[PDB]
């Protein structure tokens, strides 16, 4: 049994997105199907549900003017048609039915243009060093140390949304101070939305 | 809303009654789980 | 609308502990309550429904009780995989609202931050902006205050911070504070200081540098 989600991504304010959720492994009319969302760093928020046995719908009245839930019993698919999207609708959207949850899909609503990060050194018994991954859009980015090798002492912070509408985060690592002249520390930054990989050695 | 299975009659085999027990449990699962 | 009030909002506990989270509905929901567990960067997992029924594969150490407005989730003996965020949700009449969540974290002893300060890079200054970074590394508990001073003047409105999740290994938090200035405001000042306040320090700690 799986719910598999599709259709998220980046949209400008006043724009439209359709999310879909494909169910498999059981009779599609067995359970109500729900949409739930979660803004970054916040709680779960219930959006709407449909009964595929008869098309009965409930909506969070907050979304009633803009969002339409539907399904197609001949495709085992649930839909959420989101119109007139706003920045405040930025969230991971989940489908859920009984014990089955979709993986979630990030919907970003912003005027900002897709843009890869500028990467900068945070130069150094214990020394701290890292990389400042600045002014990318949208989320997410991944950071590793030493094409994946440096796991110990690594802290990769949650991104902050700057007033500019671009994201920024820092990744840091603590190492022996007496290993700064000898060992090589490199930060690998992947930003899939701009097709961007920066590698930077952080030298003292 | 799921379809209620009919109880067998007086002359049912143990096979039919045990199959009914499973169909009844499936029905009641669908009834109690539906809203989630 | 029926609202769900969850308590506590956070709980520090240990492997082996018995713990209880409560959920109170503002109206009668009969037994139409679900409990979820969520870990960072993962979808919620459905644990319990109809207030007390365990979902398939959920360990027996999870139990739910309740009816009407008063509900509770109990874990008889916490295991390492149980540190997570928990939510309740009602299915009585729409909207099917969630509790605001309980964060269940690992208790350890007070640990003071190691504080580090990072000047802007030459590269970045080239671009016309300066980011000064202050790192508070491996502290507990999570509560900490960072204040920025530029030539000994308290800064406000020009810093952003974030905090990591509790570390698997030592159960500590780390915190990045980023001060942002123009290349030109940066070059008008000599002393850049990060002042850290935390339970595990006798006196506030300052790390600072002189531009160049």
């Amino acid at each position: 049994v799986q719910l598999l989600e599709s259709g998220g991504g980046l949209v400008q304010p006043g724009g439209s997105l359709r999310l879909s959720c494909a169910a498999s492994g059981y009779t599609f009319t067995n359970y109500w199907m729900h949409w739930v969302r979660q803004a970054p760093g916040k709680g779960l928020e219930w959006v709407s549900n449909i009964d595929p046995s008869n098309g009965g719908t409930n909506y969070n009245e907050k979304f009633k003017s803009r969002f339409t839930i539907s399904r197609d019993n001949s495709k085992n698919t649930l839909y959420l048609q989101m119109n007139s999207l706003r920045a405040e609708d930025t969230a991971v959207y989940y489908c859920a039915s009984f014990a089955y949850w979709g993986q979630g899909t990030l919907v970003t609503v912003s005027s900002a243009s897709t843009k890869g990060p500028s990467v900068f050194p945070l130069a150094p018994g214990t020394a701290a060093l890292g990389c400042l991954v600045k002014d990318y859009f949208p989320e997410p980015v991944t950071v590793s140390w030493n094409s994946g090798a440096l796991t110990s002492g690594v802290h990769t912070f949650p991104a902050v949304l700057q007033s500019s509408g671009l994201y920024s985060l820092s990744s840091v690592v603590t190492v022996p101070s007496s290993s700064l002249g000898t060992q090589t520390y490199i930060c690998n930054v992947n930003h899939k939305p701009s097709n961007t990989k920066v590698d930077k050695k952080v030298e003292p | 809303y799921p379809i209620k299975p009919e109880a067998p009659g007086e002359d049912a085999s143990p096979e039919e009654l045990n199959r009914y027990y499973a169909s009844l449990r499936h029905y009641l699962n669908l009834v109690t789980r539906q809203r989630y | 609308d029926i609202q769900m009030t969850q308590s506590p909002s956070s709980l520090s506990a240990s492997v082996g502990d018995r713990v209880t989270i409560t959920c109170r509905a503002s109206g009668n929901i009969h037994n139409y309550l679900a409990w979820y567990q969520q870990k960072p960067g993962k979808a919620p997992k459905f644990l319990i429904y109809n207030a007390e029924t365990l979902s398939d594969g959920v360990p027996s150490r999870f139990r739910g009780s309740g009816s009407g407005t008063d509900f509770a989730l109990s874990i008889s003996s916490l295991q390492p995989e149980d540190f997570a965020t928990y939510y309740c949700q009602h299915f009585m009449y729409p909207p099917f609202t969630f509790g605001q969540g309980t964060k269940l974290e690992i208790k350890r002893t007070v640990a003071a931050p190691s504080v580090f300060i990072f000047p802007p890079s030459d590269e970045q200054l080239k671009s016309g902006t300066a980011s000064v970074v202050c790192l508070l590394n491996n502290f507990y508990p999570r509560e900490a205050k960072v204040q920025w001073k530029v030539d000994n003047a308290l800064q406000s409105g020009n810093s952003q911070e974030s905090v990591t999740e509790q570390d698997s290994k030592d159960s500590t938090y780390s915190l990045s504070s980023t001060l942002t200035l123009s290349k030109a405001d940066y070059e008008k000042h000599k002393v850049y200081a990060c002042e850290v306040t935390h339970q595990g320090l006798s006196s506030p700690v300052t790390k600072s540098f002189n531009r160049g």
